[PDB]
């Protein structure tokens, strides 16, 4: 008969993806203190240690 | 008794009038970290000397 052909687009981001390659930086030396932290939601600071 | 109970040593040369010596040390440190980590502790280094007649 007659043939089909479909597209599909690809979704373009996730919750807590770095969306370019531009200048940035990350401090993995970083401790949580209290409670579960959300991959894309932002974050405080309780202290920093002195020594 | 000064020359039997301290040690005597002969490296000097008669016609040195003085001497020197040194010594050194370092710092540093680390820590826990994670994946994708950016920032890391550095180490360093130091020196001195001493003199005589």
């Amino acid at each position: 008969q007659i043939n089909a052909s479909y597209q599909r687009d690809m979704a373009i981001a996730l919750p807590g993806m770095v969306a370019d390659t531009s200048k940035y930086n990350i401090d993995g030396a970083c401790v949580v203190n209290e409670g579960d932290v959300l991959v894309g939601a932002a974050v405080q600071v309780v202290q920093a240690q002195a020594v | 008794s000064a020359l039997r109970v301290f040690p005597v040593t002969t490296e000097l040369s008669p016609t040195d009038k003085t001497f020197e010596y040194m010594t050194f040390d370092k710092v540093g440190t680390a820590q826990i970290i994670a994946d994708y980590t950016d920032d890391l502790p550095l180490v360093d280094a130091l020196g001195t000397s001493e003199f005589g007649k």
